[PDB]
C-alpha cells in the first residue's frame, strides 16, 4: 500500500505530494537522499517554475549536468543565481567546471547588454541570443553607442565580427585609454 | 513505535511537554535514537522527562541534519507557538533555498515574539535560551562558501541576536568583499570570532589576494581589519615593475620616466607614511 504511492504519484508529476510519502512514513535515514534526489530531478524539468527545484539535490554532479542541460527556459535574473553556487561548489569534477563557468560568462554578458538603453534592445536571454544569431551589427553599434569598449570586447568575443570594422573598433579604445594616460592598459 | 505516544498524551493527566520527548526519540533511526540517550542517568522506567531533556534531544537531532522530524512533531504537539517558526525558517534555508521567503518569515517571528509578550508550557524564556543554538547551527554547518554570503546578508538588520555569535557586521562586510572572488572563508573566524583572531586569520587572506594580483579588493579587505595598509602599495608597485621588465620597457627612457612619475602620482593617492616612501625610493636608488 505504501509503495502504490510513488508509482501513482509519479504518473502526474506532483512532486510535492510524493516527496511527502518519503519523509512522513520514511523514518528519515541517511541513504534516502538518493530516492529524494531522483524525484526532485524528474520534477526539475517539467514546468515553467524550474528555478526552485534544482537547488535541493545533494549529488553535485547531478546539479551540474542538469543545469547545463536546461539552462534554456530561465530568466536572466534567476539562471545566474542557480549557476552561481554550482560554480561555487567545492566538489564538482573539474571537467564540468569549465563548461558551467563558460556559460556563466555569456549570462553575465547578455545581462550587461540587456540594459544599456533604458528599455528593450531585446526581451530576455532568448531575444538577445536570437538577435546575436541575427545581424550582429545593430548590437555592436549600440555597444559602441556608449563608447564602453570593454563590454563590446565580449559582445563580439562570443560572436565573430567583421574583418573590416574590427580595426576601427580596436583603435578607438586605445585612443580613449591614452586620453587619461593609463599606460599599462594601453600596453595590454 | 510512535502511534502509542499520541494516545498517551490524550488520557487525563499526561504532561503535554513530556510525550514530545517520547515521540521524537522513538521515531528516528537506531543510532540517532541511541546516541541521544546519553543525557539520561536513571533507568528506563525512572526517568521522568522535563523541559531539559528536550534540549539535548533538539541539539542532537539538528546536528547531523535531520529536521523534517522536529518541524513535524511540533504540529501534533505544542502548536504554532513561535519556536515552530524559528525552526520553520530552517527548512526554507539550508535545505530548500528560496531566501526571499526566509526574510519574510523571520520578521513575522520577531513580530509574534513581541506581540505575544503583551503561563505558557515551553518555559517563556526557553525560546530565547535555545534559538541562539539553531542560529549558529544554521551558520556553522553550511558548506559552500558563496552559500554563506546569502545568510550572512539576510541577517544584517536583525543583529540583536547572536548573543555569543560572530560579529555580523564585519563578517558580512568581508563576505561582500569577495562577492565574486575564488577564495573561501575558513570558518575559524566563524566558530570563534575575536578582535585579534580576525587579523591572525586574515593575514593569510591578504597574502592570498596578493599572490593573484587582484590587488584592488585587497584594500577594502584589509580596511575592515584596520591593519597597516603600507606594504600593499609597494607590492603592487613591484608587480608593475616586473610587468615592465617583462615588457622590457625599462630600457626605453620614456616609459621609464613615465613609470617613475606615475609612482609618485599614485603614491599621493594613497597618502602613505613618509618613511615607507623614502625607503621605496632609496632602495631603487641604491639599485640605480
Amino acid at each position: 500500500v505504501l509503495s502504490e504511492a510513488f508509482e501513482e504519484s509519479l504518473v502526474a508529476r506532483d512532486w510535492s505530494r510524493a516527496l511527502q510519502l518519503t519523509e512522513v512514513y520514511g523514518r528519515d535515514v541517511d541513504d534516502l537522499s538518493s530516492i529524494k534526489d531522483a524525484v526532485l530531478s524528474c520534477a526539475v524539468a517539467c514546468d515553467k517554475e524550474g528555478w526552485q527545484y534544482l537547488f535541493p539535490v545533494k549529488d553535485a554532479s547531478l546539479r551540474s549536468r542538469l543545469a547545463l542541460q536546461f539552462v534554456d527556459r530561465w530568466p536572466l535574473e534567476s539562471c545566474l543565481e542557480i549557476l552561481a553556487y554550482c560554480i561555487s561548489d567545492t566538489a564538482v569534477q573539474e571537467g564540468l567546471k569549465c563548461e558551467l563557468q563558460r556559460k556563466l560568462a555569456e549570462l553575465q554578458v547578455y545581462q550587461k547588454i540587456l540594459g544599456l538603453q533604458s528599455p528593450p534592445v531585446w526581451c530576455d536571454w532568448q531575444t538577445l541570443r536570437s538577435c546575436c544569431v541575427e545581424d550582429p551589427s545593430t548590437v555592436m553599434n549600440m555597444i559602441l553607442e556608449a563608447q564602453e569598449y570593454e563590454l563590446c570586447e565580449e559582445w563580439g568575443c562570443l560572436y565573430p565580427i567583421p574583418r573590416e570594422h574590427l580595426i576601427s573598433l580596436h583603435q578607438k579604445h586605445l585612443l580613449h585609454l591614452l586620453e587619461r594616460r593609463d599606460h599599462d592598459k594601453a600596453l595590454q | 513505535a510512535p502511534i502509542l505516544s499520541v494516545l498517551a498524551s490524550c488520557l487525563q493527566g499526561a504532561s503535554a511537554i513530556s510525550c514530545l520527548c517520547v515521540w521524537i526519540i522513538t521515531s528516528v533511526e537506531d543510532n540517532v535514537a541511541t546516541e541521544a540517550m546519553g543525557h539520561i542517568q536513571d533507568s528506563t522506567e525512572d526517568h521522568t522527562w522535563n523541559l531539559e531533556d528536550l534540549s539535548v534531544i533538539w541539539r542532537t537531532l539538528l546536528t547531523r541534519q535531520k529536521s523534517k522530524t522536529l518541524i513535524r512533531g511540533f504540529q501534533l504537539f505544542f502548536k504554532d507557538s513561535p519556536l515552530l517558526l524559528v525552526m520553520e525558517m530552517y527548512e526554507l534555508c539550508m535545505f530548500f533555498r528560496n531566501y526571499k521567503e526566509a526574510e519574510a518569515k523571520l520578521l513575522e517571528f520577531q513580530k509574534s515574539l513581541e506581540t505575544l509578550n503583551t503561563h505558557p508550557v515551553i518555559p517563556a524564556m526557553w525560546l530565547e535560551d535555545q534559538v541562539c543554538f539553531l542560529l549558529k547551527l544554521m551558520l556553522q554547518q553550511c558548506k559552500t562558501q558563496y552559500e554563506l554570503g546569502k545568510l550572512l546578508q539576510l541577517f544584517v538588520e536583525r543583529e540583536h541576536l547572536f548573543s555569543d555569535g560572530p560579529d555580523v557586521k564585519k563578517l558580512c562586510i568581508l563576505c561582500q568583499i569577495l562577492k565574486d572572488t575564488s577564495i573561501a572563508i575558513n570558518h575559524t573566524i566563524i566558530t570563534s570570532y575575536s578582535i585579534e583572531n580576525l587579523q591572525h586569520e586574515c593575514r593569510s587572506i591578504l597574502e592570498r589576494l596578493q599572490t593573484d594580483g587582484q590587488f584592488a579588493l585587497a584594500r577594502r579587505v584589509a580596511e575592515l581589519a584596520e591593519l597597516p595598509v603600507d606594504n600593499l602599495v609597494i607590492k603592487e608597485i613591484t608587480q608593475e615593475m616586473q610587468t615592465l621588465k617583462h615588457i622590457e620597457q625599462w630600457s626605453l627612457k620614456q616609459a621609464r620616466i613615465d613609470f617613475w612619475k606615475k609612482c609618485h602620482e599614485n603614491f599621493k593617492k594613497n597618502s602613505i607614511s613618509s618613511k615607507a616612501a623614502s625607503s621605496f625610493f632609496s632602495t631603487q636608488a641604491h639599485v640605480a
